[PDB]
């Protein structure tokens, strides 16, 4: 008696990830010649 | 010689019973309550004037998973494979001894799980505000009436669901011994068979500790010499039960495991209860020569009122 | 009917692309390349 | 030219269990051909 199934919502879902975005030598020391 | 003896007690019929089900967060939850009362009288005299109906949605649930670890510290030949064998059995072991329980999950969060505004605000920066996860046991799921702390109250008798009245967690009463026995009443299982047919559980299976099946054993027997066994010449002592049927038709078949609580017997049933696992069993070492064992793992219920629970002891 | 935005950003992804190609690439053969050629006259060992 | 001594190349630094923990080895050096060739003015002589 009184089936009304209206309120189910067992959604049940998770995150969506929707961050925003902004974005060789061999030696330790190296030197040159002027 | 070239083997090691080990008894191994590894029954686990529970877990092999409830079969097991992945998630995707260390929280899951459902909701089921009731169905709507009878309310008796419904007459009318051609009219509706409704207050928006009584719906009453139902409840949202949810239980929490734990953490173990049982840790490996090397310092028979290859003994790792071997110890770590061993502790995999007593982790599993440890599982079955828990699930069975009445430990109650406890948590800062109670009702509000959710609580992504503050969610432990002060945790990033120091991560050393770590709380311990606890999870819901079996006795705590099955409609309980009370919990001491973190454990269930064996002395305590259940609520009674809207829906229709039954009772599927009461204190046993053994009306035979003037409360000397600490045993069940002959007609002390067949109530709860009847508040499970008043509920609707549909169960058939009952776990029972063998400090207990002494009971049911006698029970095929007594001493007003109403029950009593025969022997037309057979060369068999057959002193076992394994099978129940209350007046109301409903078959139970009995189980024994010796990872329960000596003071409490279990009516369980397949589908009612599933395992839910996060991180399965995973053989690995921590940060950056140990090993170690991590299974994050919880417990589900499909409804309070299908299994059903029962304390041994004296009214006091 | 090819976008600028569109364009712009092939750019960038390409840009990023070939960065991380070189800082891997460079170390993975070239750190030894050079040293094999120094070795292939004798240079190295000084 | 920025010279580059190791690319980021993600690396780990111990395991104490579920502590997990990572590292990286980020080291780049600069160098020019001739001072006196790149040229740069400020703001001062205030007050």
């Amino acid at each position: 008696t009184l089936f009304v199934s209206y309120d189910q919502n067992g959604k049940k879902l998770s995150f969506a990830n929707w961050i925003s975005v902004l974005s060789s030598i061999n030696q330790t020391i190296f030197s040159w010649q002027t | 010689a070239n083997w090691i003896s080990v008894l191994s007690p590894q029954d686990t019929p529970f877990v092999s019973m409830t079969g097991k089900e992945s998630i995707n967060q260390t929280i899951f939850s459902w909701q089921t309550d009731a169905l709507a009362s009878v309310d008796g009288n419904n007459a009318h005299v051609e009219g509706s004037r409704a207050e928006d109906g009584e719906m009453k949605p139902t409840v949202i649930k949810s239980n929490v998973t734990q953490i173990l670890r049982k840790v490996v510290r090397v310092s028979r030949g290859r003994e790792l494979m071997y110890q770590l064998e061993k502790k995999g059995k007593e982790i599993k072991r440890d599982l079955e001894k828990i699930l069975l329980s009445g430990q109650a999950r406890t948590d800062v969060l109670a009702d509000q799980y959710l609580t992504n505004s503050a969610a432990d605000p002060a945790v990033a920066g120091l991560n050393d505000t770590h709380a311990a996860r606890k999870t819901g046991a079996f006795q705590f799921l099955c409609a309980h009436g009370g919990l001491a702390g973190g454990v269930v109250d064996k002395t305590k008798n259940g609520p009674a669901d809207p829906d229709t009245g039954a009772v599927t967690v009461k204190v046993a009463q053994n009306a035979s011994n003037p409360t000397t026995n600490i045993g069940f009443d002959e007609a002390d299982i067949f109530d709860m068979t009847l508040q499970l047919y008043t509920a609707g559980s549909e169960a058939d299976i009952i776990m029972i500790n063998p400090a207990h099946a002494k009971i049911f054993a006698g029970l095929q027997e007594n001493t007003q010499g109403s029950r009593k066994r025969i022997f037309e010449n057979t060369k068999q002592f057959i002193y076992e039960v394994n099978s129940i049927t209350d007046p109301l038709g409903q078959s139970y078949k009995i189980i024994v495991n010796r990872w329960m609580p000596t003071d409490a017997v279990y009516f369980f049933r397949s589908a009612d209860w599933t395992q839910m696992v996060l991180r399965a069993p995973k053989r690995t070492e921590l940060a950056k020569e140990k090993w170690m064992i991590e299974m994050e793992v919880g417990l589900r219920h499909r409804n309070p009122y299908a299994s059903g629970v029962l304390f041994t002891a004296a009214g006091k | 009917k090819y976008s600028e935005e569109v364009l712009d950003e092939l750019r960038v992804d390409l840009q990023r692309r070939f960065n991380y190609a070189q800082g891997y690439v460079d170390m993975a053969v070239k750190g030894y390349a050079r040293e094999a050629w120094e070795y292939f006259y004798g240079n190295l060992p000084a | 030219t920025q010279m580059v001594l190791r690319a980021p190349k993600r690396t780990e630094l111990a395991k104490d269990g579920s502590y997990e923990k990572w590292m990286i080895e980020m080291e780049v050096g600069l160098r020019h051909r001739n001072p006196y060739a790149s040229g740069v003015l400020f703001t001062a002589a205030g007050k």
